[PDB]
This record gives structure tokens, C-alpha cells and sequence, in this order.
């Protein structure tokens, strides 16, 4: 099962900076991530139904349903060897976020410092210790610091159960956020921020209302008085026992709005602070999407992605 | 607009200057808000034994429209530590905000407060209680029976104040005397730990 694999971050800075980022998001967001490492893309998945994550038993105590998706063209990597006897030739491991975030911050001082080498990455079986295997890591720092973390993994069973959330595109309305390199960045930057400034707020309304035809509101009734905040700049708007959650009936065909937590939307400020192309889609009294795009051209080539479903914290 | 008040300005000073000067009177009680096509008045009122009335003109807000024809003035009650709060964390950013607007659409309604930036519009909204049935008209000055009056300018008054606040002082006493030859003697004399 060779998985062996070199990065570079003098050599198109943007790859790096969006996996950097990408690793950053699903530390902060659960304690281990899952890796899948197909012959076309690497996929990085944050979810709580990951077998280390579930046992936390975030969904029941917590209300962790938010599910935070990564592909990382292959392209990225100088050297994409990723050969098994899969589906597409797809290795899937169950890796721990903290170990790798740690690793990548090493190599962002080496890197700052001034030096330019490689990091090599290889799957090794280590004798010490779902068999568990390491994630050799080497790189050279003008002295060769070889790093090693734990991983496992998974077989077709539990990689298949591992599904990319679904919405209803119909029933959808999306959003193309102002670009942050942009002179309206730092202004839907702090407008995002607004309500940090509110300690005790644990509870967000995301409105959007057509009628530049749209526009976008965060509402706070969690206070003594009634607060609306309410962007005025440009927005273009692109073109068992389980059971079925109750939608509350639409007050007019062109609002849609969604209750989310503080938490989701800070993850989404650090995405748009991440990244330029931002997209905002809501689903009423469904779920909040965050769609953050990386556009590279040579023959276009594939555009990386990263979406973070965020499911209604309250009914409305 | 379509609201029966609505109130519009540039500067921030003077609802910040006016929050200030209501503050000594508790930062948890009720303020009333009287609005009339002269302006808008702020009152309150502590132990029925002290009263103050702020009055913003119509000059000083650069729009201002009070469409109401049933009544002549509107009467309304806010609690000041909402009001307090709210402006305290809408201001954090005093550098940037631009426009400042008051509405209101008569009783039953919550009186609006909107920040309004280049780019970004804060809006509150304030419920409202009922009026109590004390009299604010009834501590006025009567004014066929004055005893004296005095006129003094602000720094010197503002300075005795602070040093009469500074010695702890428990019971204040105006003096006023006049004379012949133009004397005069206005004082003021302090009961405190110093005596």
C-alpha cells in the first residue's frame, strides 16, 4: 500500500497554503480526521461518525453534526504514488489531527526561516505497535528531522459508510460572498465578526432576502433587546426512530433563513479569511453551506474545494 | 418614512453626551422619552425628589419628521441599561459610524435605534413600559414666588463640584446675598467628615 508523496511550498503556494489550511479547519474542528488518498485526489473528511470521533459521543451532548469536506487535487503533491487494490486504487486511514497539525507547523518555521527542501511522506509499518501503521515523515533543515504518527486503516465497509452530505440544490439559495482580496474583503470580514462582539450570543439567524439583487441579515434575539445587523454592500447571488425534521412554512418564495451556532460561523469567518472564492448556501430551517473554491489553470485543472455543511442548531 | 417619528444625524456626540449625563441618575431604572415637533426630551426622575430633562432640539438632527396627527407629543418608557449597553457595544467602532437614526410608529410599538455605517446598519429595537403614574410636571419651579437666581459659568461650577464630591461631603448649603455697590456673594457651604 505505498503512499509515497512530496510537498513542496516554494512551488505553487497556493496548494500549500490550502493544505495547510485544510489540516488547520479539522484539527480545530475534531480530534482525529479521516484521509482518503485515491489515484485521482486526497480527500480530508472531518465527521463525527468517524469511528474515534463517535465515540466522544459529540451528536448526543454537544450537537457536533457539522461536516467539514477537503479535495486536494493531486497535482498539489510533486510525486502522487498512490498504487492499491481498491476502488480507483483508494487507501482510507483514520489519522489524529493533533500529531499532524504539530508536524506542519515544524515545517512552516523550517520553511520561514528560509530553507527550501522537501517533505517526504511514506507509509510505514512500525514494529513497535484495523492494523495500526506510521506515517513516516522526512524533510532536511539547513540535519534530516524525521517524524513518525500513529494511523489506521479502513476497510471498503467503513470507508463506504463514510458519505459526503447530500442537500437539495432545488431547494437552495446560494450566495457569491465579496471576495476578500477584494476592497469590500475587510468590511464582510468584520461584518462576519459582528457578533462576536456579544459574549453570551450562542445562537445565529442567517437571513437572505432578494431585493446587486440580494441582500443578507444576522439576527440576535438571544439579548435583552432585539438586535439586526444588516449588510448594505454589493452580493451577487449565483444562478429505528429516526424521522424527517419539521420545516417551518416559508413566510415569501424569495427568503430563505437558517438558526446556526456561533461556533459554525466563526469556522466560517476563518474559511473566508482563508480562502477568495467564497460561496453562502442556505437551505430554510435545513442547513448552512460554507463552499470555498481555489481556481488553477495551465486545459483547466481541477478546482479545489472545501464545503462545510453546518446543520440548523434550532427549528424556526 | 412610514414611521409616525423618525430622527436622522451626523453626529454621535450628543446621544453619547446625553447617555452620560442621565447616567448619575442609576444605571437601572426607567427613563421617559417625550417627542414633539420641537424635538425630542429625555426625563428621569429619582425618590419624587429630583428630576432631569435633556432636550434635543430639531436643529440639531439633520432630518427629522414627525408625521403624528391624532396627538400632539408622544410619551414613551425605555429601561437605560439597555439603551446603556447596546450603545456601549454598537460604539466600539466610534471612528466609523456615520449616521445615527431614532423611529418610532406610537404606542405598542419598540422605539428603533439604527447605526448606520458605510457599508453596515446596526438596528435595536427597545420595548416599552408603561408610565408611571407619577408626575414628572409635578417638581417644577414656580415661577411667580422665586427667591433668588444666579447665573455662573460652567468651569467654575463644574470645579467646586468636584472638590465639594472629592471631601465626601454629606449636606450642601447655597448661600445667596446681595448687597449694595453691585456685591454679591454666592457660596457654597459643605457638612462633611472635615467638618
Amino acid at each position: 500500500m505505498k503512499l509515497k508523496l512530496i510537498v513542496n511550498g516554494c512551488e505553487a503556494p497556493d496548494d500549500y497554503k490550502l493544505l495547510r489550511t485544510t489540516i488547520n479547519t479539522v484539527a480545530s474542528l475534531r480530534k482525529t480526521a479521516i484521509l482518503r488518498f485515491n489515484s485521482e485526489r486526497l480527500t480530508i473528511i472531518s465527521t463525527p461518525k468517524s469511528s474515534l470521533n463517535s465515540s466522544n459521543n459529540g451528536t448526543i451532548l454537544r450537537g457536533d453534526t457539522g461536516q467539514l469536506w477537503c479535495t486536494i487535487p493531486h497535482d498539489v503533491f510533486r510525486l502522487y504514488t498512490v498504487i492499491s487494490a481498491r476502488e480507483l486504487n483508494t487507501i482510507t486511514m483514520e489519522c489524529n489531527c493533533d500529531s499532524l497539525l504539530s508536524v506542519f507547523k515544524r515545517y512552516d518555521r523550517v520553511m520561514n526561516q528560509g530553507s527550501s527542501s522537501n517533505m517526504t511522506i511514506k507509509l510505514q509499518s512500525m514494529p513497535e505497535w484495523n492494523p495500526i501503521c506510521a506515517l513516516g515523515i522526512t524533510f532536511e533543515e539547513i540535519i534530516m528531522h524525521s517524524f513518525k504518527v500513529p494511523v489506521k486503516l479502513l476497510f471498503r465497509a467503513q470507508d463506504t459508510r463514510i458519505q459526503e452530505p447530500m442537500i437539495n440544490y432545488i431547494q437552495l439559495m446560494m450566495y457569491k460572498l465579496p471576495p476578500i482580496s477584494g476592497e469590500f474583503g475587510s468590511a464582510f470580514h468584520g461584518f462576519i465578526r459582528r457578533v462576536e462582539r456579544y459574549s453570551n450570543v450562542n445562537h445565529i439567524h442567517l437571513m437572505g432576502v432578494k431585493k446587486d439583487d440580494v441582500e443578507l441579515k444576522i439576527i440576535v434575539n438571544e439579548l435583552d433587546w432585539h438586535l439586526e445587523i444588516c449588510w448594505n454592500g454589493p452580493l451577487d447571488s449565483v444562478i429505528d426512530i429516526s424521522v424527517m425534521v419539521e420545516k417551518a412554512e416559508q413566510e415569501s418564495s424569495s427568503t430563505h433563513e437558517v438558526i446556526i451556532r456561533c461556533k459554525d460561523w466563526k469556522v466560517c469567518s476563518k474559511l473566508y479569511a482563508a480562502f477568495e472564492e467564497v460561496v453562502l448556501a442556505i437551505s430554510h430551517d435545513e442547513s448552512c453551506v460554507f463552499h470555498c473554491s481555489l481556481d488553477r489553470g495551465s486545459k483547466p485543472r481541477e478546482r479545489g474545494q472545501i464545503i462545510y455543511y453546518i446543520a440548523r442548531s434550532k427549528g424556526l | 418614512l412610514a414611521n409616525k417619528f423618525s430622527a436622522s444625524t451626523v453626529h454621535l456626540e450628543h446621544i453619547t453626551t446625553a447617555l452620560s449625563c442621565l447616567t448619575p441618575f442609576g444605571s437601572k431604572d426607567d427613563v421617559l422619552i417625550f417627542i414633539d415637533a420641537d424635538g425630542l426630551s429625555f426625563v428621569r426622575e429619582n425618590n419624587h425628589v429630583i428630576k432631569i430633562q435633556l432636550l434635543l432640539s430639531r436643529e440639531l438632527f439633520m432630518s427629522y419628521s414627525y408625521r403624528n396627527e391624532t396627538e400632539d407629543h408622544m410619551k414613551l418608557c425605555v429601561k437605560i441599561n439597555h439603551i446603556l449597553d447596546s450603545v456601549s457595544v454598537m460604539n466600539r467602532n466610534s471612528d466609523d459610524i456615520v449616521e445615527c437614526t431614532l423611529s418610532y410608529d406610537g404606542h405598542g410599538s419598540p422605539f428603533v435605534l439604527i447605526f448606520e455605517d458605510s457599508f453596515i446598519s446596526e438596528r435595536v429595537e427597545y420595548s416599552t413600559y408603561l408610565i408611571k403614574d407619577f408626575d414628572t410636571n409635578g417638581l417644577e419651579l414656580d415661577r411667580e414666588r422665586i427667591s433668588f437666581e444666579a447665573i455662573i459659568k460652567g468651569e467654575a461650577l463644574h470645579s467646586a463640584l468636584k472638590d465639594l464630591k472629592e471631601i465626601g461631603c454629606k449636606e450642601c448649603y447655597v448661600y445667596a446675598k446681595t448687597e449694595a455697590n453691585d456685591e454679591n456673594v454666592f457660596a457654597l457651604i459643605s457638612k462633611s467628615q472635615l467638618g
